[PDB]
RNA sequence: AUCUUAGUUCAACUUUAAAUUUGCCCACAGAACCAAAUCCCCUUGUAAAUUUAACUGUUAGUCCAAAGAGGAACAGCUCUUUGGACACUAGGAAAAAACCUUGUAGAGAGAGUAAAAAAUGAUCCCAAACAUAUAACUGAACUCCUCACACCCAAUUGGACCAAUCUA
């Protein structure tokens, strides 16, 4: 598990997943 | 070196714009060797040169004089009393109408480190700033955590 | 190894999407682009320094035109990270041999006379 | 230690250059011309730019030599009289 | 739509809505037409302007120096007027220009009082165990320039 | 070549059983 | 600092870059004559001029390599025709 | 001896002149005011750049102060100025709320405004009319 | 290559002067049977390249990304290869040769930017603090601005000046 360049580090951050957002949440609505 | 220098703040002799401009140089001495040869371009100067200066600055007394009998120099003499002295031995025509009109561009103050480049007599005009100035105040001018 | 990269032409593919994104058009496109360099040649493979003194892009920003053809393309496509491409916009014309000396490029990329 | 802990600062600043990257990407799918059409255009100003640099490789030589310049070094010692 | 009174259904800030632009017109041309009558009849005092100049934005007012470090091709006391004037204040109103006001509105006056070479600076370069040492001597030219007048006109 | 469209034309070791 | 904002609104990025503030004249003389262009004006004068010439040269070159596929593809696709007779 | 030098006291003076000032030893042997004086002229020029830097944040600081004195921090003073095409640089904003405290209360009271502008324009629905000081000025 | 690896000679690289005309980048085509890319040229962007005359100097460097061989796939390990940086300027990550940003040099009490902030065992803990006022601002020797310009590498090489002494 080692660390990774710097660069690599920014790459994998800024291309991490981002889920879609639930249109209502399931708590308050089925 | 600033700090291992003198230091002055922007001047002019008599204010010298306000009212009406005056040349600050006054007197002009050339000290020309007949026939050194460090002294060939200050001959070339007043040969084909001083005359019209003379006529361009008719405030400004100039004396020529052939006795340092080797070595040739330009004395500036100013109205605020400062004497300045430069060489020109050794030198072109070219330099030396430079140097001389530098000498009668400039007033004679020192040429030392300028502190600030704005020089104001009246730097406010709605009132300097003072801490209560953007302050309110109370009524009857009371400190905070008053009773009366 | 490091190695020159050989981009996909699949990249260079402008979508239906992309189209109404920036002010283009497929039929009838531009003719000249300007090109500014908004990152070092240091740092870099050499193969992108001689690019960038080929493309007269030495100095920074300083935007300089060229012309929108696959000789020239080929060698941006190396540099499209050092740089950044938009077109020349004329909306008056090229200029006449009067309005030479009094002509302007406008931060949106139009050349226009008389400012 | 050796690991860090990308910032979001960071984050913007890649997303920036992405973006102008992108741009770049679309506009350089479309061509004026295509590879046939431009070849030669540019033939005639290559050829003649190539010429100006030649005429200007084979034209050193040394500089001319005039009288006037060595009898000048004789003013050394001018004098009034 | 109605959420119940807590502490982040609105943020912390007021919620400032602007005069209706109508009336705010109005408003403001009768404000101008005020600091006018004030320039017409000589409701002011000293002067001060924001003289854009060589590249520098020099804040000044009558009777002021000012050095500029480059020579302006002037003869000694030769009358000039500073266009490019982004800010002139009096006591009572000052008027800022988008970026500068007109030709006619703010008319600076400067006079060429002394041209002259600044004291010299040392340029000295110098880096460890490379024998790198290198000095040079620049003395950058220089001109005053005294601020004779700033005059205003009532062209609101 | 590898990278061309005529790669693999000279092959006979797979025509011998 | 705007200059996000500056470019937003077809403005140059840089205050010092194109507008009012840096190519108008400095100065005048008192009586009202204009005073001898800065150096920097001249310097950008001349670039743009330069850029202009630059533009026109280039559009110029790639139209007319444009006549000449044109001329070409008639020379080529016609002259054919006259193999067509006889 | 043929050759010798025989004016090597100017050439001492020459750097002992710029070390009058130093303390110890190091203002008049040799040996040692030739380094310092080296590192003084270094450092002297290398300062210039750090004199532009501080001169500008100590401009910063003292807008910092005025126009937190009238309730607006600095991002919004300048960063809302220029919304309204004034490019007043930040040598005299400072010297304006030094000496000149109603000019400036102005400036921040437009700064304002533009501000409440573009909160009010970008809580609308599309593009309603611009605010008063919002118009901007072509060239 | 060397009784040679603490050095020398040749080459490669560097410098100066001189001659001439193509040099670099580069698509399409093309390079075997038994993955990255590489080679080669029409155009195109460029202005350099080859050749001749004449010398010195460096030579088996460190770190980082990558692909391999040796020691685990580890031992901060020996070696080969492609690239970058350092031994040159400057700003950042705390201090910081080797990571990120940036080069051609001067003056300015002007301006715009680049990179750049954390999330949820043994002397003495170690910035201080802060949950919610609209996202922009700050930030270089990069760039623009007014003026001036030969005026920030080791070894080496070319050039312009010159202190003091003697002689005509
Ligand atoms: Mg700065
Ligand atoms: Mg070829
Ligand atoms: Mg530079
Ligand atoms: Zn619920």
């Amino acid at each position: 598990r080692r660390v990774m360049h710097f660069q690599r580090q920014k790459l994998m951050a800024v291309t991490e997943y981002i889920p879609p957002k639930p249109a209502i949440h399931p708590s308050c609505l089925p | 070196t600033a700090r291992g220098t003198p230091s002055r703040f922007l001047a002019s002799v008599l204010h010298n714009g306000l009212g009406r401009y005056v040349q600050q140089l006054q007197r002009l001495s050339f000290s020309v060797s007949r026939d050194g040869a460090s002294s060939r371009g200050a001959r070339e100067f007043v040969e084909r040169e001083v005359i019209d200066f003379a006529r361009r600055n008719p405030g400004v007394v100039i004396y020529v004089n052939s006795r340092p009998c080797c070595v040739p120099r330009v004395v500036a003499e100013y109205l605020n009393g400062a004497v300045r002295e430069e060489s020109i031995h050794c030198k072109s025509v070219e330099e030396i109408s430079t140097l001389v009109q530098k000498l009668a561009d400039q007033s004679g103050l020192d040429v030392i480190r300028i502190r600030k480049p704005f020089h104001t007599d009246n730097p406010s005009i709605q009132g300097q700033w003072h801490p209560f100035t953007n302050k309110p105040t109370t009524f009857r001018g009371l400190r905070p955590r008053e009773v009366q | 190894k490091f190695t020159r990269s050989r981009i996909p032409e699949k990249v260079f593919q402008a979508s239906p999407e992309d189209h109404e994104k920036y002010g283009g058009d497929p039929q009838n496109p531009h003719k000249l682009h300007i090109v500014t360099r908004i990152k070092s040649t240091r740092r870099r493979p050499y193969w992108e320094k001689d690019i960038i003194k080929m493309l007269g892009l030495e100095k920074a920003h300083t935007p300089q035109v060229h012309k929108n053809i696959p000789s020239v393309n080929a060698k941006l496509k190396v540099v499209k990270h050092l740089i950044r491409i938009k077109p020349l916009k004329l909306p008056q014309g090229l200029p006449a041999e009067e309005n030479m000396s009094n002509t302007c490029l406008k931060s949106t990329g139009e050349l226009v006379v008389q400012w | 230690r050796r690991p860090r802990f990308v910032s979001l600062r960071a984050k913007q600043n890649m997303i920036r250059r992405l973006e102008i990257e992108a741009e770049n990407h679309y506009w350089l799918s479309m061509p004026y011309m295509t590879r046939e059409q431009e070849r030669g255009h540019a033939a005639v100003r290559r050829r003649e730019a190539f010429e100006a640099i030649k005429a200007a490789a084979t034209s050193k030589f040394p500089p001319h030599r005039f009288i006037a310049d060595q009898l000048d070094h004789l003013n050394v010692t001018k004098k009034w009289s | 739509g109605y959420v119940p009174k807590t502490s982040l259904s609105s943020p912390p800030w007021p919620e400032v809505v602007l005069p209706d632009p109508v009336e705010e017109t109005r408003h403001h041309a009768e404000v101008v037409k005020k600091v006018n009558e004030m320039i017409v009849t000589g409701q002011y005092g000293r002067l001060f302007a924001v003289v854009h100049f060589a590249s520098r934005q020099w804040k000044v007012t009558s009777e002021d120096l000012i050095l500029i470090g480059n020579e302006l091709d002037l003869a000694c006391g030769e009358r000039i007027r500073l266009e490019k004037v982004l800010l002139v204040g009096a006591d009572n109103f000052t008027l800022l220009g988008k970026p500068l006001l007109g030709k006619d509105l703010v008319r600076v006056e400067a006079t060429v009082i002394e041209k002259t070479e600044s004291w010299p600076r040392i340029i000295m370069r110098f880096r460890k165990r490379k024998n790198f040492k290198k000095k040079r001597i620049v003395t950058t030219p220089q001109t005053v320039l005294r601020i004779n007048s700033i005059e205003i006109a009532p062209c609101l | 070549y590898k990278t061309k469209p005529t790669h693999g034309i000279g092959k006979y070791k797979h025509l011998i059983k | 600092a705007g200059g996000q904002w500056r470019l937003q609104q077809g403005l140059a990025a840089n205050p010092s870059g194109y507008g009012p503030l840096t190519e108008l004249p400095d100065w005048s003389y008192a009586d009202g004559r204009p005073a001898p262009p800065m150096k920097g004006q001249l310097r950008r004068k001349a670039e743009r001029e330069t850029f202009a010439r630059r533009v026109v040269l280039l559009s110029q070159e790639m139209d007319a390599g444009l006549q000449a596929w044109q001329l070409r593809q008639q020379k080529l696709q016609e002259e054919q025709r006259k193999q067509e007779n006889a | 001896l043929r050759n010798r030098v025989t004016d090597r006291y100017f050439r001492i003076q020459e750097v002992l002149k710029h070390a009058r000032h130093f303390r110890g030893r190091k203002n008049r042997c040799y040996r040692l005011a030739v380094r310092t004086v080296i590192r003084a002229f270094v450092k002297c020029t290398k300062a210039r750049y750090l004199k532009k830097k501080n001169m500008r944040t100590l401009w910063i600081n003292r807008i910092t102060a005025a126009s937190q004195e009238h309730g607006l921090k600095y991002p919004a003073l300048i960063g809302n100025l220029v919304k309204c095409q004034v490019e007043l640089n930040r040598k005299v904003l400072a010297d304006l709320a030094i000496y000149e405290p109603k000019t400036f209360k102005s400036l921040a009271a437009l700064a304002s405004r533009r501000r409440h502008e573009g909160f009010a324009a970008a809580l609308g629905d599309g593009k309603e009319p611009e605010g008063i000081f919002s118009r901007v000025v072509q060239y």
